[PDB]
């Protein structure tokens, strides 16, 4: 029971890290950062897709 | 030289299929022929044989 108490508390921490990690308000690890492209070229259509899994 | 001048822009063709991060060029469908007429009037057929994967 003692061990479980801590495991439950740590379980919460995992979820808190996921629901809080934010790059300026854009949460990163709540499954909301669906695949996004980052433009890396002077001409259009030169972007790589970055996906942040939940 | 206004911003609404037709020459200042062009035509925007958009697809309807929202391919996701997992969609990959299938080997069978690896061609997108672009049939169009140059501003001069000469006719061009651009076949872009895309690469599977």
């Amino acid at each position: 029971v003692a061990i479980q108490e801590e495991i439950t508390a740590l379980n919460d921490e995992l979820n808190r890290i996921a629901e809080t990690t934010s790059f300026g308000g854009n949460k990163l690890l709540n499954g909301t950062f669906s695949t996004k492209s980052f433009q890396i070229g002077a001409d259009n259509g030169e972007a790589v897709m970055l996906t942040l899994k939940d | 030289m206004r911003s609404d001048n037709r020459m200042m822009g062009g035509t925007s063709y958009v697809a309807a299929e929202g391919k996701d991060k997992d969609w990959k060029v299938q080997a069978g469908a690896n061609d997108i022929t672009f049939t169009l007429k140059d501003i001069d009037g000469n006719d061009q057929t651009i076949t872009v044989n895309a690469k599977e994967g």
